[PDB]
């Protein structure tokens, strides 16, 4: 499918968020997808980041009369896990957060002569069109508490659909 | 084995007689419930038998055969040696 | 301060040796297998997969969770994780195979309770 591949290589570019890689948190292995619950074998493990699509059926802007190519806005809702400092309760996540924009942008991030700056990731290689991250939300959940920091990042991916090859 | 079974009685003596140090005190468990919901009863403790509990095990450690002391199933009436 | 952890500890215990039954621990690459665990199988039954409140068909399922003791699979070499199957080889059971999600916290001291998708 083509959903499928995108959200695959989305993980696969994040799970490259790694210390090896000039990134002061790992991800490797810790992206994960279509988990509404992540417990104790999870959060045991901080940091994660976890993609899931968001509940709304959209309509997208069709190309053609017969309503077959269109191009989607498809939101992703990317969220993440750091245990936070009980002092501080949320600067952990504000950290994960920038180090997960600043690798989603590489799908996107021109130069200042208008240069893709990583041609390979660029648009995952021609998967997507675009890619608007969301104003990020960090807070505490709202009711409960908990030591670990939550981090909400909303992002819409635009792709070229033809139901004909979907 | 004489000894593995003694050391098996000699443990069994530790948890009775702190057993039989709670329940005088008035701590020997009958009722556990967890914040989890779930419940546990106990067939109440009884003085008499821990304490004859005790007397079994306390015997056996003693005997030089703790395993057929304990039981004491070969049992035969006391006779009488008269002056 | 009072031996409370331990009489909590022996009760969870009783429990368990009351109330378990058989199960087979298969894990998601089905490279190992564990027969004759005992584990406390929770259901309750669950209508859910409406979208929102679209109007979507609803499918009848669990709401699942299963109860282990944290010696036993310590003993049988047991790492449960995610996508590991739980076979439930009690008879009259039908073989029910209880696909591990994610944990529960461990609060406690005998018993880690996995919450769980029914899976046939």
């Amino acid at each position: 499918s083509q959903r499928l591949d995108i959200l695959k290589a989305l993980t696969a570019h994040l799970e490259q968020i790694t210390i090896a890689n000039g990134y002061a948190y790992d991800l490797k292995g810790k992206v994960y997808r279509g988990r509404d619950r992540f417990g104790a074998d999870f959060t045991s493990r901080l940091p994660i980041v976890s993609i899931l699509e968001a509940k709304a059926t959209d309509y997208g802007s069709f190309a053609n009369e017969e309503q077959t190519v269109r191009m989607d806005d498809w939101v992703l809702l990317v969220q993440g896990w750091v245990k936070d400092d009980p002092r501080n309760p949320t600067d952990p996540a504000y950290e994960l957060l920038a180090e997960v924009e600043k690798r989603l942008a590489m799908l996107v991030a021109k130069d200042e002569q208008g240069q893709p700056m990583y041609p390979a990731l660029y648009r995952l290689g021609g998967k997507i069109a675009k890619l608007t991250l969301a104003q990020p939300v960090v807070r505490p959940p709202e009711d409960g508490l908990s030591d670990t920091a939550f981090f909400f990042l909303p992002v819409r991916v635009g792709l070229k659909v033809d139901i004909r090859n979907p | 084995t004489p000894e593995e079974c003694r050391a098996q009685y000699r443990l069994m003596l530790k948890e009775a007689m702190d057993a039989y140090h709670q329940l005088n005190l008035g701590g020997s468990v009958r009722v556990v419930v967890d914040q989890n919901s779930e419940r546990v009863e106990y067939t109440a403790a009884n003085r008499q038998s821990l304490w004859a509990y005790i007397v079994r095990l306390q015997n056996a450690i003693n005997s030089d055969n703790p395993c057929a002391a304990f039981m004491g199933l070969p049992s035969s009436p006391a006779g009488f040696l008269f002056p | 301060a009072s031996n409370f952890a331990a009489i909590k500890a022996k009760a969870r215990r009783d429990v368990h040796a009351s109330l378990s039954v058989p199960a087979r621990y298969e894990n998601y690459s089905q490279d190992v297998i564990v027969e004759d665990l005992s584990v406390r199988w929770h259901n309750k039954i669950a209508i859910m997969g409406d979208l929102e409140n679209g109007g979507y068909a609803n499918i009848v399922e669990g709401i699942e969770r299963i109860i282990f003791t944290r010696e036993e699979l310590a003993v049988k070499g047991v790492v449960l994780s995610e996508g590991d199957s739980i076979i439930m080889t009690a008879e009259g059971y039908e073989n029910a195979r209880l696909v591990l999600k994610t944990q529960e916290p461990i609060v406690g001291p005998v018993e880690v309770v996995w919450q769980v998708a029914r899976a046939d």
